[PDB]
RNA sequence: UGUACAACGGGGUAUUGUAAGCAGUAGAGUAGCCUUGUUGUUACGAUCUGCUGAGAUUAAGCCUUUGUUGUCUGAUUUGU
RNA sequence: GAAUGUUACCGCAAUAGUAAUUGAACUUAGUACGAGAGGAACAGUUCAUUCGGAUAAUUGGUUUUUGCGGCUGUCUGAUCA
RNA sequence: AUUCAUAAUAACUUUUCGAAUCGCAUGGCCUUGUGCUGGCGAUGGUUCAUUCAAAUUUCUGCCCUAUCAACUUUCGAUGGUA
RNA sequence: GAAACUGCGAAUGGCUCAUUAAAUCAGUUAUCGUUUAUUUGAUAGUUCCUUUACUACAUGGUAUAACUGUGGUAAUUCUAGA
């Protein structure tokens, strides 16, 4: 039986990776897939205007 | 009614059986018999007396109580949402490892743009 | 007492306050890290198995 | 001549505190050997560990017994 | 313990003796009484003092259980005992 | 003034350090590749010297008391070897 | 640009004079008897380990904070689990 508050729900991992090889194993890509485009972004709406503020890639 | 434990021998004390000794440091020892009371007053150590639970623990006699624990071997089994990932589309992008020649296709346009910008800057300097 | 139960797979967690002392007597004389089946404490937790991670005493 | 009695034995309960013997790559160290080393073995060595909450004792005013072995007609006296 | 017919069981009860004692706390009530200061009592409850009769589950004491272990000195060739 | 500095041989170390770091400028060479080179700094780092110091240390030097004249050395007191 | 990790600093300063009579201290010597963050200036071509596929060097790996959320206690610059 599924408990009302635990298995009914699922919460998101608040942040995504920042290191390159961490991304590359997160998506299992390659030594060469150019991680810069596989970046997780988070579109916010400060007002009507929006922006994504993708973090960085260290290393 | 509680069943207290002997402070020297680990025996079980039933009500109305044995004695209690309050030491000057306000510690309470409980004895099931004059034997263990006397050995306490003779200030012997129960880890050296062979009939005591403490000795038997220290020497591993009747040691079938706890054996061991396992080691964890298993996956995560949850690609949970990264809160800006949209896990379904994130998996759709994870399967997008093939057809990665679009990466070089975009690198070609970036090379064209960087070279045009270099030429533009070299011309603007003049 | 109370149980702060957590399902790390979905990543969620919930409190459950508990009475019926002869249900929680199962936890007694157990260590942290040990496993317990939940039907002995509640058949709402039937077929589950929990692992004890910590706790906080009175005071 | 029988849910008889006794002596033994067994079991339980209790008391003590882990028997003797064997073994040990345990052991403060010491001497000797040579295959001369690569734990080298031999001997001496309080003690420790294991077989071992073991052994011993347990009714003489403890408990119980499907056990074994036995015993079970001697003498005196008494009458409204 | 002889004798009362013997023997056994269950009993009666003349006579004699006689045993229970004292106090505190709470409550009564800071009430009654009294100008006030002060300050009760009966009933009830819980405990205790002195005495007495039993008992030994527990605690304690006692130990020739010479029961178990340990220690000394010597004797049994050493060991075991 | 040295068994100083330094160097050289023999090996030893559970093995030290020898840049996976950051910013601005973005320039030069071509066999035009995200090719090869390249500036001004920051930070970090072994050793040496230096500096800021520390630690110990030499010599001489301190008030009143003899109604304190002997003290230290048991177990550190004075020295020696390790 | 809050928070938090990291690095530094917090051993300075300021207060007081209880101790302390060759002790501190003063001036004068020494370290050929040693430590020294920081500064300042100099200074590592040598490290692929059967070192001919053993290797990522256009550069390797894992945690964990802050953060999200669930809580404990009367209470503290308390804190657990995920
Ligand atoms: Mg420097």
């Amino acid at each position: 039986q599924e408990l009302e508050g635990l298995t009914d729900t699922t919460v998101p991992k608040r942040l995504g990776p920042k290191r390159a090889n961490n991304i590359r194993k997160f998506f299992g890509l390659s030594k060469e897939d150019d991680v810069r485009d596989f970046v997780i972004r988070r579109e916010v709406t400060k007002g009507e205007k929006t922006y994504t503020k993708a973090p960085k890639i260290q290393r | 009614m509680k069943v207290e434990i002997d402070s020297f021998s680990g025996a079980k004390i039933y009500p109305g059986r044995g004695t209690l000794f309050v030491r000057g440091d306000s510690k309470i020892f409980r004895f099931q018999n004059s034997k263990s009371a006397s050995l306490f007053k003779q200030r012997k150590n129960p880890r050296r007396i062979a009939w005591t639970v403490l000795f038997r623990k220290h020497h591993k006699k009747g040691i079938t109580e706890e054996v061991a624990k396992k080691r964890s071997r298993k996956t995560v089994k949850a690609q949970r949402p990264i809160t800006g990932a949209s896990l379904d589309l994130i998996k759709e992008r994870r399967s997008l490892k093939p057809e990665v020649r679009k990466a070089q296709r975009e690198e070609k346009q970036k090379a064209d743009k960087e070279k045009k910008k270099a030429a533009k800057a070299a011309r603007k300097a003049e | 007492m109370k149980l702060n139960i957590s399902y790390p797979v979905n990543g969620s967690q919930k409190t459950f306050e508990i009475d019926d002392e002869h249900r929680i007597r199962v936890f007694f004389d157990k260590r942290i890290g040990q496993e317990v089946d939940g039907e002995a404490v509640g058949d709402e937790f039937k077929g589950y198995v929990f692992k004890i991670s910590g706790g906080n005493d009175k005071q």
